[PDB]
DNA sequence: ATCGATGTATATATCTGACACGTGCCTGGAGACTAGGGAGTAATCCCCTTGGCGGTTAAAACGCGGGGGACAGCGCGTACGTGCGTTTAAGCGGTGCTAGAGCTGTCTACGACCAATTGAGCGGCCTCGGCACCGGGATTCTGAT
DNA sequence: ATCAGAATCCCGGTGCCGAGGCCGCTCAATTGGTCGTAGACAGCTCTAGCACCGCTTAAACGCACGTACGCGCTGTCCCCCGCGTTTTAACCGCCAAGGGGATTACTCCCTAGTCTCCAGGCACGTGTCAGATATATACATCGAT
């Protein structure tokens, strides 16, 4: 839970998990995050899980134009000259989508809070 | 929390706050 | 001289030594702790009656004097007095 | 029937009288009924809320090193606590005083 | 089983009854530990009282799952 | 009975009541209007107790009369409940 | 020459003698006058009891402290150290007394 | 199924717009405002009212104890008004 | 072998129900008991309370050359007298608007 | 996305609208920021109250009726809504 | 020069004059349902809103704010300038309390 | 700047009246038992809410020129703080009095409650006129002149 | 003081939708009767509100002085405003779905009401020590030579 952790975690209520980076401890669990989006805030401990890289069998949301809710499993972890590209299998087509555009769903995050919670 | 009256969300400790 | 007169004088002696065994309570303050009592009560009890109608109820309950309280005392003294209600109200239903 | 009568503010565990709330309730024009743990209820919270209340005023007379504690001792506590400020915001003590602030513009400087 | 039961005043005690017991044995082991007479204590789970015979797979009671001990004060 | 005696708040009277909110330097126009204020403030709550003590059909104003009328204006005092 | 305080600092000493005081501030027996000849407008031969005008003066000096503490922050808000009139009736119309 | 009867103020308005401008309309939208004012109001003299039962530890609630109410609430030139239009209507009921 | 059923509005010359103000002062929760002529009093009260304001809401609409009341009218009859303004200081109207004011600092200064 | 920022929906026009119905002049430029967090809470404070009033009606839609009670409770009662 | 451009302030006044004769809202409506529900997320989670609720809930805010614009014009012109900065709105909301 | 002097909090003796307590008792609270209904629960329904899409367009957003308001600095004279001596009246005690608050017995008229009933008041239907809207001219401030 | 020149207002026309009136009907209001008790009233007690007087000194009050401050002026300078152009998401209209508000029916446990016994709390009393008071003093802080 040091600085160099690139975890994924929510940063509101219900929220989506997001991967960042761990920066600075505000306090209390509260471990800050540097978003790929321009977003910094504060993010309590037991709301982050520690996966660098993300399981093979944990199931994602792939993100492109206009998707919200696309239920994909990560089968391919290929780093791209620095960038890991997660591999979006859905009913036996894989297709690559990027790290910063992938979401862990609430369901999908529920499966992993109880491993990788911290 | 809000519903019947309660068995779950008691107390903490005491409140100082100063 | 037969006219009696209520008032919280002794609860307020009797919660006293609990949290502070040894101070005591002049005539002045026991009035206005007499005072303070009513006026919470009287707020409390008037939400309540209120949400008896505004729910077209016709009995007070526990029920409602909690979310009463929800929307008076501010902040974490409503989670307190909450805390506090349910724990009363819960040892009482037991015997 | 008889006996023993075992008092409600002691099954309760109170400390406050659970008997007299049922009389302030029912003649009190709230409502046709009363619950039975309305009275047990309130008289939780008025608990609570003297006993913060004392439990700072304490403090406050010791500050004086004082025993009894006197009105002014009562808003000391009263004003300091913010989350008693917003519930007694608009409540007004006989000879309980005012808090002592000085704006810093006020100060003397001797810069 | 591994299951925590809560007082009214804060204390966590936990007890090692297997999900399938009745709550006598319940009882005795919170005497065992602490010593309190079956008059001075009763159990609530979910705002439900429990009966003395009744066995713990009926409430449906999972790991790590709170109970709240009150106590009965008579006198 | 027809005397002013809304000098009788005196002018220190007016400078310790200021001293005490915390007031360093007061102009010397103040103290003819802040007997008006409190003037106003008196024919509001006399207004009120006199009409409570009318219903209560009573001749003597008593304290209760003062601070039921206080309540209808949202300042409740304590102690005199 | 004898000793003389520069202007403003036995001002700050009653100031904090003020504000760690809680008696009465204004003379009892002139009030009490006040308060009748008030009251003269109502009804005739109206009786008061002693702690009717406790009360009532009790509240005269909270109302009034509490108006003076908004009129200091009237006049620092203008970058002033005296308070004036105009403050008075601006602290009353932002509070609703009079509009 | 079968509705509830929602008792409002609206008929009764629309008697003393006839008092008062026998040719004048009012909207629905503004109606229920007028609707809620007589609500509101009747709330705070029957609320107040109830107090003053108390106060002098009364049980009734007669016309007396709303003409008092009424100089509590009202303020001035409308109070001793409402007074004559209250006293008024009384008189001519106990006669009938 | 009642004969006749006089409303009791009719009886104490009103047009609000002085009959529905029992069934609101009883369960109301203000007393026991109420009194024959409390019904009759409030009702006459609240007569004369809604009749200054639709007095003053029609001539606020005759100018607007409306002869239906809108709302804006309703506070402006309600604002520019200083004692409903007393009588509803904390009330907001619904679609009521704000009484036109600049005060005169902010007016334009040209004065040559 | 999921939850934005949705507070800069109250635009910068729209508060200098709100202000010259107050007949305000000028508008500096920090006003924008401070008077979003005035509203803001503003809105807890009432939201609170009528959520409260929901859940003790055991029902999951905010009715109007539950918004004029709690605006009611502060002191700005509103009028219109209620019926 | 050749477009004909107003002196600043007559427009802010033309505008004063005609918002304070209009009805109709002024903040925008769906941003305005948007911030409404999603502070009604921090109290309980899926909540359902009225029509008319949210429109009571706008029209209640912008009351609240003209009044609060209001007074901080008397809190402006009081310190002897026209602009509104950000302790005109510290100053109006301490007086009345909500401070 | 070090010294003087004033207010202040310092420590100690003390004398009282307000506070804490002991007691009598009585009136309000507890315990049983009963009857009635308000509230909890199950089942239905349709209405109101949520979401999603498509098209116009008013409103929001960004950039720029500038003028007017904000703000800092300086001179002034005047109103106000401060100390002092003089004077009015508050404050304290003690007294005498009675108007009026307050408690008690009586009874009677006024209001709760219940049954029959009927007409005032609410829901649904429908229509037309008062209001919204669009264009076109007359009129009123406005700013460079 | 004088015109372009936008902004605002008013006459007329158009149309549409909601307000006002009608009709049928469910149910709350009226009437009539009984009845219990809340309070109006007379009476008695006795408390405190009122009035007066006298002595004291703390407090108000008028005055003189001088200095900190409110205010006006000026100068600079940035920062909102008005305006134009571009971008965008609000707004309106429409269509489907189902979540839940609202309703009705049913049952029963909870609570008001009544009666009886008993003890918790209040009125009263009494002893005593917490704190106000007076007085000596080390201290700090104020302000200047």
């Amino acid at each position: 839970s040091f600085v160099g952790l690139r975890v994924v975690a929510k940063w509101s209520s219900n929220g989506y998990f997001y991967s960042g980076k761990i920066t600075r401890d505000v306090g209390a669990g509260k471990y800050k995050l540097l978003f790929d989006d321009g977003y910094e805030c504060d993010v309590l401990g037991k709301d982050i899980l520690l996966c660098d890289p993300i399981p093979l069998d944990t199931e994602v949301t792939a993100l492109s134009e206009d998707e919200y809710f696309s239920a994909g499993v990560v089968k391919g972890h290929r780093k791209e000259s620095g960038e890991l590209y997660y591999s979006i299998e859905k009913e036996g087509q894989r297709k690559w989508y990027k790290r910063m555009a992938v979401i862990l769903s609430l369901e999908q995050g529920n499966r992993l809070r109880e491993q990788y919670g911290l | 929390k809000a519903a019947d009256i309660s068995l779950d969300n008691l107390v903490e400790g005491k409140r100082k706050r100063r | 001289k037969r006219s009696r007169k209520e008032s919280y004088s002794v609860y307020v002696y009797k919660v006293l030594k609990q949290v502070h065994p040894d101070t005591g309570i002049s005539s002045k303050a026991m009035g206005i702790m007499n005072s303070f009592v009513n006026d919470i009560f009287e707020r409390i009890a008037g939400e309540a009656s209120r949400l008896a109608h505004y729910n077209k109820r016709s009995t007070i309950t526990s029920r409602e004097i909690q979310t009463a309280v929800r929307l008076l005392l501010p902040g974490e003294l409503a989670k307190h007095a909450v805390s506090e209600g349910t724990k009363a109200v819960t040892k009482y239903t037991s015997a | 029937a008889r006996a023993k009568a075992c008092t409600r503010s002691s099954r309760a565990g109170l400390q406050f009288p659970v008997g007299r709330v049922h009389r302030l309730l029912r003649k009190g024009h709230y409502s046709e009924r009363v619950g039975a743990g309305a009275p047990v209820y309130l008289a939780a919270v008025l608990e609570y809320l003297t006993a913060e209340i004392l439990e700072l005023a304490g403090n406050a007379a010791r500050d004086n090193k004082k025993t009894r504690i006197i009105p002014r001792h009562l808003q000391l506590a009263i004003r300091n606590d913010e989350e008693l400020n917003k519930l007694l915001g608009g409540v007004t003590i006989a000879q309980g005083g005012v808090l002592p602030n000085i704006q810093a513009v006020l100060l003397p400087k001797k810069t | 089983m591994q299951i925590f039961v809560k007082t009214l005043t804060g204390k966590t005690i936990t007890l090692e009854v297997e999900p399938s017991d009745t709550i006598e044995n319940v009882k005795a082991k919170i005497q065992d530990k602490e010593g309190i007479p079956p008059d001075q204590q009763r159990l609530i789970f979910a705002g439900k009282q429990l009966e003395d015979g009744r066995t713990l797979s009926d409430y449906n009671i999972q790991k790590e799952s709170t109970l709240h001990l009150v106590l009965r004060l008579r006198g | 009975v027809l005397r002013d005696n809304i000098q009788g708040i005196t002018k220190p009277a007016i400078r310790r009541l200021a001293r005490r909110g915390g007031v360093k330097r007061i102009s010397g126009l103040i103290y003819e209007e802040t007997r008006g204020v409190l003037k106003v403030f008196l024919e509001n709550v006399i207004r009120d107790a006199v009409t409570y003590t009318e219903h209560a059909k009573r001749k003597t104003v008593t304290a209760m009369d003062v601070v039921y009328a206080l309540k209808r204006q949202g300042r409740t005092l304590y102690g005199f409940g | 020459k004898p000793h003389r305080y520069r202007p403003g600092t036995v001002a700050l000493r009653e100031i904090r003698r003020y504000q760690k005081s809680t008696e009465l501030l204004i003379r009892k027996l002139p009030f009490q006058r006040l308060v009748r000849e008030i009251a003269q407008d109502f009804k005739t031969d109206l009786r008061f009891q002693s702690s009717a005008v406790m009360a009532l003066q009790e509240a005269c000096e909270a109302y009034l402290v509490g108006l003076f503490e908004d009129t200091n922050l009237c006049a620092i808000h203008a970058k002033r150290v005296t308070i004036m009139p105009k403050d008075i009736q601006l602290a009353r119309r932002i509070r609703g007394e009079r509009a």
